[PDB]
Protein backbone atom coordinates (compact mmCIF):
# COMPACT_ATOMS: atom_id res chain seq x y z
CA UNK A 1 0.00 0.00 0.00
CA UNK A 2 2.80 2.24 -1.44
CA UNK A 3 -0.28 4.23 -2.70
CA UNK A 4 -0.39 4.61 -6.51
CA UNK A 5 0.72 7.75 -8.09
CA UNK A 6 -1.82 10.16 -9.31
CA UNK A 7 -1.22 9.18 -12.76
CA UNK A 8 -1.59 5.78 -12.23
CA UNK A 9 -4.63 6.32 -10.07
CA UNK A 10 -6.75 9.03 -12.56
CA UNK A 11 -6.32 6.79 -15.91
CA UNK A 12 -7.44 4.01 -13.18
CA UNK A 13 -10.59 5.66 -12.41
CA UNK A 14 -12.08 6.43 -15.90
CA UNK A 15 -10.46 2.85 -17.57
CA UNK A 16 -12.92 1.06 -14.67
CA UNK A 17 -15.79 3.71 -15.58
CA UNK A 18 -16.17 2.45 -19.21
CA UNK A 19 -16.10 -1.45 -17.96
CA UNK A 20 -19.21 -0.52 -15.66
CA UNK A 21 -21.66 0.33 -19.10
CA UNK B 1 4.12 35.77 -25.88
CA UNK B 2 7.77 34.10 -26.50
CA UNK B 3 7.94 31.60 -29.22
CA UNK B 4 9.73 29.44 -26.65
CA UNK B 5 6.89 29.62 -24.18
CA UNK B 6 4.21 29.48 -27.13
CA UNK B 7 6.22 26.16 -28.45
CA UNK B 8 5.32 24.52 -25.14
CA UNK B 9 1.72 25.60 -24.76
CA UNK B 10 1.16 23.97 -28.56
CA UNK B 11 2.72 20.79 -26.60
CA UNK B 12 0.21 21.09 -23.77
CA UNK B 13 -2.32 21.29 -25.95
CA UNK B 14 -0.85 18.61 -28.46
CA UNK B 15 -0.94 16.36 -25.21
CA UNK B 16 -4.17 17.24 -23.73
CA UNK B 17 -5.72 16.30 -26.83
CA UNK B 18 -3.69 12.47 -27.24
CA UNK B 19 -5.76 12.16 -24.04
CA UNK B 20 -9.04 13.27 -25.43
CA UNK B 21 -8.82 10.45 -28.57
CA UNK B 22 -7.30 7.93 -26.38
CA UNK B 23 -10.39 7.84 -24.11
CA UNK B 24 -12.20 8.62 -27.22
CA UNK B 25 -10.74 5.42 -29.17
CA UNK B 26 -10.88 2.96 -25.93
CA UNK B 27 -14.12 4.27 -25.50
CA UNK B 28 -15.70 2.44 -28.09
CA UNK B 29 -13.40 -0.81 -29.20
CA UNK B 30 -14.38 -1.53 -25.08
CA UNK B 31 -18.41 -1.00 -26.09
CA UNK B 32 -17.82 -2.59 -29.24
CA UNK B 33 -16.25 -5.99 -27.43
CA UNK B 34 -18.48 -5.57 -24.58
CA UNK B 35 -21.75 -5.09 -26.73
CA UNK B 36 -20.66 -8.13 -29.42
CA UNK B 37 -19.88 -10.31 -25.94
CA UNK B 38 -23.48 -9.78 -24.87
CA UNK B 39 -24.85 -9.96 -28.75
CA UNK B 40 -23.27 -13.13 -29.10
CA UNK B 41 -23.22 -14.88 -25.50
CA UNK B 42 -26.38 -13.60 -24.40
CA UNK B 43 -24.33 -11.83 -21.27
CA UNK B 44 -23.33 -8.05 -20.47
CA UNK B 45 -20.53 -8.51 -18.19
CA UNK B 46 -19.63 -5.75 -16.07
CA UNK B 47 -16.33 -4.40 -13.97
CA UNK B 48 -17.66 -3.77 -10.25
CA UNK B 49 -16.00 -0.90 -8.33
CA UNK B 50 -14.40 -4.29 -6.33
CA UNK B 51 -12.82 -5.60 -9.58
CA UNK B 52 -15.54 -8.39 -9.70
CA UNK B 53 -17.35 -9.43 -12.72
CA UNK B 54 -21.38 -8.88 -12.88
CA UNK B 55 -22.94 -10.53 -15.80
CA UNK B 56 -26.74 -10.15 -16.50
CA UNK B 57 -28.75 -12.40 -19.15
CA UNK B 58 -30.07 -11.14 -22.15
CA UNK B 59 -32.79 -13.00 -21.13
CA UNK B 60 -33.02 -12.20 -17.38
CA UNK B 61 -37.01 -12.14 -15.81
CA UNK B 62 -36.34 -8.71 -14.13
CA UNK B 63 -33.66 -5.91 -14.86
CA UNK B 64 -31.51 -6.55 -11.89
CA UNK B 65 -31.05 -9.92 -11.98
CA UNK B 66 -27.61 -10.38 -12.09
CA UNK B 67 -24.42 -12.96 -11.17
CA UNK B 68 -21.07 -11.83 -9.83
CA UNK B 69 -18.00 -13.87 -10.10
CA UNK B 70 -14.67 -12.89 -8.62
CA UNK B 71 -11.62 -13.69 -9.69
CA UNK B 72 -9.58 -15.49 -6.86
CA UNK B 73 -6.09 -13.77 -7.83
CA UNK B 74 -4.66 -12.29 -10.55
CA UNK B 75 -1.66 -14.66 -10.95
CA UNK B 76 -4.77 -17.55 -11.49
CA UNK B 77 -7.41 -18.49 -13.57
CA UNK B 78 -10.06 -20.00 -10.62
CA UNK B 79 -13.16 -18.06 -10.20
CA UNK B 80 -15.81 -18.18 -7.66
CA UNK B 81 -19.44 -17.44 -7.84
CA UNK B 82 -20.43 -14.92 -5.51
CA UNK B 83 -23.90 -14.59 -3.59
CA UNK B 84 -26.54 -12.70 -5.16
CA UNK B 85 -30.66 -12.51 -4.75
CA UNK B 86 -30.73 -14.04 -8.35
CA UNK B 87 -28.20 -16.42 -7.62
CA UNK B 88 -30.44 -17.54 -4.94
CA UNK B 89 -33.08 -18.50 -7.33
CA UNK B 90 -30.82 -21.14 -9.14
CA UNK B 91 -29.43 -23.46 -6.73
CA UNK B 92 -30.10 -26.57 -8.52
CA UNK B 93 -28.11 -25.15 -11.85
CA UNK B 94 -25.43 -24.20 -9.51
CA UNK B 95 -25.54 -27.94 -7.41
CA UNK B 96 -25.21 -29.53 -11.38
CA UNK B 97 -23.11 -27.39 -13.29
CA UNK B 98 -20.36 -25.36 -10.81
CA UNK B 99 -20.43 -27.80 -7.93
CA UNK B 100 -20.59 -31.41 -9.30
CA UNK B 101 -19.62 -30.51 -13.39
CA UNK B 102 -16.89 -27.46 -11.70
CA UNK B 103 -17.64 -25.44 -15.62
CA UNK B 104 -18.82 -22.37 -15.40
CA UNK B 105 -19.25 -22.40 -19.59
CA UNK B 106 -21.45 -25.11 -18.97
CA UNK B 107 -23.17 -23.24 -16.15
CA UNK B 108 -23.99 -20.11 -18.13
CA UNK B 109 -24.91 -21.96 -21.10
CA UNK B 110 -27.63 -23.64 -19.45
CA UNK B 111 -28.83 -20.68 -17.35
CA UNK B 112 -29.07 -19.07 -20.95
CA UNK B 113 -31.53 -21.86 -22.45
CA UNK B 114 -33.18 -21.90 -19.21
CA UNK B 115 -34.03 -17.95 -19.15
CA UNK B 116 -34.66 -18.07 -23.08
CA UNK B 117 -37.13 -20.83 -22.72
CA UNK B 118 -39.23 -18.75 -19.87
CA UNK B 119 -39.16 -15.67 -21.86
CA UNK B 120 -42.39 -16.16 -23.51
CA UNK B 121 -44.45 -14.06 -25.61
CA UNK B 122 -47.73 -14.74 -23.33
CA UNK C 1 9.71 34.77 -18.97
CA UNK C 2 12.35 31.50 -17.96
CA UNK C 3 8.98 31.59 -14.69
CA UNK C 4 6.82 30.39 -17.42
CA UNK C 5 8.93 28.06 -19.72
CA UNK C 6 10.03 26.11 -16.38
CA UNK C 7 6.39 25.55 -15.48
CA UNK C 8 5.13 25.12 -19.11
CA UNK C 9 7.89 21.97 -19.71
CA UNK C 10 6.94 20.54 -16.43
CA UNK C 11 3.14 20.63 -17.57
CA UNK C 12 4.26 18.99 -21.30
CA UNK C 13 5.88 16.13 -18.58
CA UNK C 14 2.79 15.81 -15.88
CA UNK C 15 0.03 15.51 -19.72
CA UNK C 16 2.82 12.94 -21.32
CA UNK C 17 2.48 10.72 -18.36
CA UNK C 18 -1.54 11.01 -18.05
CA UNK C 19 -1.41 9.72 -21.23
CA UNK C 20 1.09 6.67 -20.90
CA UNK C 21 -0.60 5.71 -17.92
CA UNK C 22 -3.99 5.47 -19.76
CA UNK C 23 -1.95 3.11 -22.37
CA UNK C 24 -0.60 0.87 -18.99
CA UNK C 25 -3.95 0.24 -17.30
CA UNK C 26 -5.97 -0.01 -20.48
CA UNK C 27 -3.20 -2.78 -21.66
CA UNK C 28 -3.88 -4.32 -17.96
CA UNK C 29 -7.42 -4.62 -17.82
CA UNK C 30 -8.78 -5.68 -21.14
CA UNK C 31 -6.13 -8.78 -20.80
CA UNK C 32 -7.87 -8.99 -17.22
CA UNK C 33 -11.52 -8.44 -18.79
CA UNK C 34 -10.16 -10.58 -21.94
CA UNK C 35 -9.21 -13.40 -19.50
CA UNK C 36 -12.76 -13.13 -17.47
CA UNK C 37 -14.86 -13.39 -20.21
CA UNK C 38 -13.03 -16.53 -21.78
CA UNK C 39 -13.33 -18.34 -18.41
CA UNK C 40 -16.79 -17.48 -17.16
CA UNK C 41 -18.31 -17.89 -21.05
CA UNK C 42 -15.94 -20.34 -22.58
CA UNK C 43 -15.04 -18.74 -26.36
CA UNK C 44 -12.04 -16.60 -26.67
CA UNK C 45 -13.62 -13.34 -29.01
CA UNK C 46 -11.25 -12.09 -31.18
CA UNK C 47 -11.82 -8.48 -33.62
CA UNK C 48 -10.45 -9.53 -36.78
CA UNK C 49 -8.39 -7.75 -39.49
CA UNK C 50 -11.86 -7.28 -41.47
CA UNK C 51 -13.85 -5.86 -38.03
CA UNK C 52 -15.37 -9.50 -37.78
CA UNK C 53 -15.55 -11.45 -34.33
CA UNK C 54 -14.22 -15.19 -34.73
CA UNK C 55 -14.71 -17.61 -31.73
CA UNK C 56 -12.72 -20.35 -30.31
CA UNK C 57 -14.20 -22.43 -27.89
CA UNK C 58 -12.53 -23.63 -24.98
CA UNK C 59 -13.76 -26.99 -25.14
CA UNK C 60 -12.58 -26.94 -29.21
CA UNK C 61 -11.63 -30.82 -30.42
CA UNK C 62 -9.37 -29.49 -32.66
CA UNK C 63 -6.85 -26.62 -32.81
CA UNK C 64 -8.00 -24.21 -35.57
CA UNK C 65 -11.71 -24.65 -35.13
CA UNK C 66 -13.05 -21.24 -35.34
CA UNK C 67 -16.71 -19.32 -35.65
CA UNK C 68 -16.83 -15.87 -37.51
CA UNK C 69 -20.11 -13.66 -37.05
CA UNK C 70 -19.66 -10.48 -39.35
CA UNK C 71 -21.32 -7.16 -37.74
CA UNK C 72 -23.49 -5.00 -39.55
CA UNK C 73 -27.86 -4.70 -34.85
CA UNK C 74 -28.00 -8.27 -36.56
CA UNK C 75 -25.09 -10.63 -36.33
CA UNK C 76 -24.52 -13.13 -39.16
CA UNK C 77 -22.49 -15.91 -39.09
CA UNK C 78 -19.98 -17.15 -42.07
CA UNK C 79 -18.69 -20.00 -43.72
CA UNK C 80 -16.10 -21.97 -42.04
CA UNK C 81 -14.95 -25.46 -41.81
CA UNK C 82 -16.39 -25.59 -38.38
CA UNK C 83 -19.99 -24.27 -39.28
CA UNK C 84 -20.56 -27.21 -41.68
CA UNK C 85 -19.81 -29.23 -38.88
CA UNK C 86 -22.97 -28.12 -36.83
CA UNK C 87 -25.35 -27.41 -39.39
CA UNK C 88 -27.84 -28.70 -37.02
CA UNK C 89 -27.32 -26.56 -34.05
CA UNK C 90 -27.36 -23.58 -36.49
CA UNK C 91 -30.59 -24.61 -37.74
CA UNK C 92 -32.49 -25.36 -34.55
CA UNK C 93 -30.88 -22.23 -32.56
CA UNK C 94 -29.84 -19.49 -35.57
CA UNK C 95 -32.60 -19.62 -37.58
CA UNK C 96 -35.84 -21.29 -35.71
CA UNK C 97 -34.90 -19.47 -32.53
CA UNK C 98 -33.19 -16.53 -33.67
CA UNK C 99 -30.80 -16.41 -30.80
CA UNK C 100 -26.93 -16.50 -31.25
CA UNK C 101 -26.56 -16.91 -27.38
CA UNK C 102 -28.86 -19.66 -27.77
CA UNK C 103 -27.08 -21.51 -30.10
CA UNK C 104 -23.19 -21.19 -29.12
CA UNK C 105 -24.85 -22.41 -25.46
CA UNK C 106 -25.82 -25.48 -26.77
CA UNK C 107 -22.27 -25.96 -29.19
CA UNK C 108 -20.90 -25.12 -25.79
CA UNK C 109 -22.60 -27.97 -24.10
CA UNK C 110 -22.35 -30.44 -26.65
CA UNK C 111 -18.65 -29.55 -26.83
CA UNK C 112 -17.91 -30.35 -23.08
CA UNK C 113 -20.13 -33.47 -23.32
CA UNK C 114 -17.40 -34.84 -26.00
CA UNK C 115 -14.92 -33.23 -23.82
CA UNK C 116 -15.08 -35.32 -20.45
CA UNK C 117 -12.50 -37.89 -19.05
CA UNK C 118 -13.31 -41.74 -19.21
CA UNK D 1 -13.05 9.46 -47.13
CA UNK D 2 -13.69 11.68 -43.61
CA UNK D 3 -10.30 10.68 -42.25
CA UNK D 4 -8.26 10.24 -39.16
CA UNK D 5 -6.56 12.96 -37.44
CA UNK D 6 -3.10 11.90 -36.15
CA UNK D 7 -3.77 12.26 -32.25
CA UNK D 8 -6.94 9.46 -33.10
CA UNK D 9 -4.73 7.56 -35.80
CA UNK D 10 -1.83 7.28 -32.24
CA UNK D 11 -4.56 6.08 -30.25
CA UNK D 12 -5.94 3.42 -32.11
CA UNK D 13 -2.07 1.98 -32.98
CA UNK D 14 -2.39 1.23 -29.08
CA UNK D 15 -6.07 0.43 -29.08
CA UNK D 16 -6.61 -2.14 -31.45
CA UNK D 17 -3.32 -4.53 -30.04
CA UNK D 18 -4.81 -6.23 -26.84
CA UNK D 19 -8.17 -7.14 -29.31
CA UNK D 20 -6.41 -10.28 -30.62
CA UNK D 21 -5.22 -14.10 -29.61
Amino acid sequence: QPSPTVHTKEALGFIMNMFQA
Amino acid sequence: SSKEVAELKKQVESAELKNQRLKEVFQTKIQEFRKACYTLTGYQIDITTENQYRLTSLYAEHPGDCLIFKATSPSGSKMQLLETEFSHTVGELIEVHLRRQDSIPAFLSSLTLELFSRQTVA
